[PDB]
């Protein structure tokens, strides 16, 4: 994030990140907290793992009188298909959106399988 | 209406008003039921037990797409006048409907 | 399913809801019961009436 916001607000490129597993990032958060005895929040992880996410994502967005941007698509995978897991939950609180994919359309051959819905 | 039953009682079918049909075989009585059933007219046909006892199972596979026809099962001509108690055919109707047997 | 105490009590409203339901079809099923009764004993009547 520090290379996409050099780019775009110094050079004027239009920037486009993926992150491709914020789960694994997750688990190296705690772990490092888990090291330290920190107070948990609900399942494992530590309580303040909102404000560590929330100075990621919060990079992006556009400057006024410049002519960069930076959009992110971050992936993640909701472990047991569960939207009311913690990392779901803290991205969807964070996040400007999401786009949720369905395996019951998935079993069925149709490809993207977007779910509308949520 | 029409009404399959012996030839004796058709000539008084066709004076009230009632096609009778005059037949002593199963073969040719559930034949001319299921033409009667797919043919344009009336929807009721009347059944003698000498020929077919459950019309219903003559046309179970014509009664599964459409149950507008009416079939009614009575004593032939013999049977009428020697006579039964009906009360065994309500006992046999209800122990189909329900599959149960009670009240003798 | 996630287990959340929010969930508990959903379940359990539906079990309730469930058992109400339940009785309320044994209810329904006495009345057919009584009027399929009355019918086949009409019936009866209008058989031999017919065979006369």
């Amino acid at each position: 994030l520090t290379v996409a916001e050099y780019l775009a607000f110094e050079h004027d490129y239009h920037v486009l990140v993926i992150l491709t597993d914020m789960t694994n990032y997750c688990e190296a958060l705690r772990e490092i907290g888990a090291a330290r005895e920190e107070i948990p929040g609900r399942r494992g992880y530590p309580g303040y793992m909102y404000t560590d996410l929330a100075t990621i994502y919060e990079r992006a967005g556009v400057v006024e009188g410049k002519k960069g941007s930076v959009t992110q698509i971050p992936i993640l995978s909701m472990p047991d298909d569960d939207r009311t897991h913690p990392i779901p939950d803290l991205t969807g609180y964070i996040t400007e959106g999401q786009i949720q994919l369905s395996r019951e359309l998935h079993r069925k051959g149709i490809y993207p399988p977007i779910d509308p819905l949520p | 209406m029409a009404v399959i039953a012996d030839p004796e009682t058709a000539q008084g079918f066709r004076l009230a008003g009632l096609e009778g049909y005059g037949a002593s075989s199963a073969e040719e009585a559930q034949s001319l039921l299921e033409t009667l059933v797919e043919r344009g007219g009336y929807a009721l046909v009347a059944v003698d037990e000498a020929l077919l006892p459950d019309p219903e199972r003559a046309v179970e596979r014509l009664m599964r797409g459409r149950d507008l026809p009416v079939l009614l099962p009575i004593a032939g001509l013999k049977e009428a006048f020697q006579g039964h108690d009906v009360e065994g055919y309500m006992r046999e109707l209800v122990r189909k409907t329900i599959g149960f047997d009670i009240k003798l | 399913v996630s287990p959340t105490r929010m969930n508990l009590l959903q379940r359990r409203g539906q079990l309730r809801l469930a058992q109400k339901g339940v009785d309320l079809l044994k209810k329904k099923r006495d009345a057919l019961v009584a009027e399929f009764f009355g019918l086949v004993r009409e019936a009866m009547e209008a058989r031999k009436a017919l065979d006369q």
